[PDB]
């Protein structure tokens, strides 16, 4: 029959364990066992800092319940 | 404290509920505050207004984020620019002329009319959300967001004349140019040949000629040994392509080419129109529709419709 | 230590409706199918918000075409 299609934006919320002086690829490694996203498709943003692939969490002063957003590149 | 319901968005798709103390201005809670092209940052919430939709820069990453992928930037200053123009697009009007969407003259607008004309007539499908939905509505004879959005894209302000050739090639960085392949050649009398094969917003846009029949036949440049060279095209896979050379007296001929684009003025300060070659060529200038047998103007740009072609020189 | 990252990735979905269903009969399309319920459901269809007493040919939703989905988030 018909077959429309409709684009989506689905939000949710994960909690990672992570120690505060880990990598961003250590922590984009860990979003990939967790959900299943891959660290190349993975773009990550804090307070409007997109977080380097290879900057440490306290290289950009991550606290202990602080939230950061994920987003994946346009692929 | 006395409060309303009222809903922040970055992109109008995604809604964020807000409650507001009617106390401070908008800009106080929210930052930089924009209602459908009002810049309501500095002025206090009104009893009118629960149930709205307000446009607000991106503060918190949620927001980044939707604001990314809807307009594809990242730069800080966009919706501040798209919401500054918005507001007077959307003070203009568009005629449906020759079933075409036009903008009537206001602000200098005369290269938005051929540049949204000549949209209409090519193939191009946008790669980000808010031209691929403003397009949709462009399309359908309101184009105010649209032409925002290429004020915004293009960083000119309302009023900022502005040029055709440089206009589109910003459209077409953020459209769907990936199997778009040409493939010229040069030749130089004592150094041989050299093929170079370039992909993608390069291979609809040239700078050197307007007749695409000579972009086969070959134009001449400089060599690196002090001599002429002869470039010409091999190979040319894409929905159309653009030739653009300065402006100057140039004839156009009926199913020669599908549109076009004359700059009748001076050197830094002028005038768009725009040749369509319909049943006859059709001279629309914004809200003015003229037709005639021929046309021999200051053509500035000329469209080709394309499909794959390969050169028979051998 | 015991941090978050909200993810919002993007999907597509394809759902089966008739050219004659109504935004309220295509909203619940989604529920069952991915959960949002209809209440928190924004729909837009070529730069239109669809309105919740329409049928999908007062848009000409031809079989193919691409709906944007939207959400009234809350806090
Ligand atoms: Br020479
Ligand atoms: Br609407
Ligand atoms: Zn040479």
């Amino acid at each position: 029959k018909m077959q429309i299609s409709v684009k989506t934006l689905m939000r949710k919320r994960i909690t990672l364990e992570v120690e505060p002086s880990d990598t961003i690829e250590n922590v984009k490694a860990k979003i990939q066992d967790k959900e299943g996203i891959p660290p190349d498709q993975q773009r990550l943003i804090f307070s409007g800092m997109l977080l380097e692939d290879g900057r440490t969490l306290s290289d950009y002063n991550i606290q202990k319940g602080s939230t950061l957003t994920l987003g994946l590149i346009l692929r | 404290v006395r409060t309303i319901k009222v809903f922040t968005t970055v992109d109008n798709i995604n809604l964020h509920t807000q409650v507001v103390d009617m106390s401070m201005t908008y800009g106080q809670q929210f930052g930089p505050t924009y209602l459908d092209g009002a810049d309501v940052t500095k002025i206090k919430p009104h009893n009118s207004h629960e149930g709205k939709t307000f446009y607000v820069l991106p503060n918190d990453d949620t927001l980044r984020v939707e604001a990314f992928e809807y307009y594809h930037t990242t730069d800080p200053s966009f919706l501040g620019r798209y919401m500054s123009a918005l507001n007077h697009t959307k003070k203009w009007k568009y005629p449906q002329v020759n079933g075409l969407t036009s903008i009537k003259w206001a602000d200098n607008n005369c290269y938005l009319a051929t540049a949204l004309l000549t949209l209409q007539q090519i193939e191009l499908k946008f790669n980000p959300p808010a031209l691929q939905d403003a397009y949709y509505r462009a399309r359908a004879g309101e184009a105010a967001n649209f032409c925002a959005l290429i004020l915004a894209y293009c960083n000119k302000t309302v009023g900022e004349l502005g040029d055709v050739r440089e206009t589109m090639s910003y459209l077409f960085q953020h459209a769907n140019l990936d199997s778009c392949k040409r493939v010229l050649n040069v030749v130089c009398k004592t150094c041989g040949q050299q093929q170079t094969t370039l992909k993608g917003v390069e291979a609809v846009m040239y700078m050197g000629t307007l007749s695409y029949e000579q972009f086969k036949k070959g134009v001449q440049i400089p060599c690196t040994c002090g001599k002429q060279a002869t470039k010409y095209l091999v190979q040319q896979e894409s929905p159309f392509v653009m030739m653009s050379a300065p402006p100057a007296q140039y004839e156009l001929k009926h199913g020669t080419f599908t549109c076009a684009s004359e700059y009748t003025g001076n050197y830094q300060c002028g005038h768009y129109k725009h040749i369509t070659s319909k049943e006859t060529l059709y001279c629309i200038d914004g809200a003015l529709l003229t037709k005639s047998s021929e046309y021999k103007g200051p053509i500035t740009d000329v469209f080709y419709k394309e499909n794959s072609y390969t050169t028979t020189i051998k």
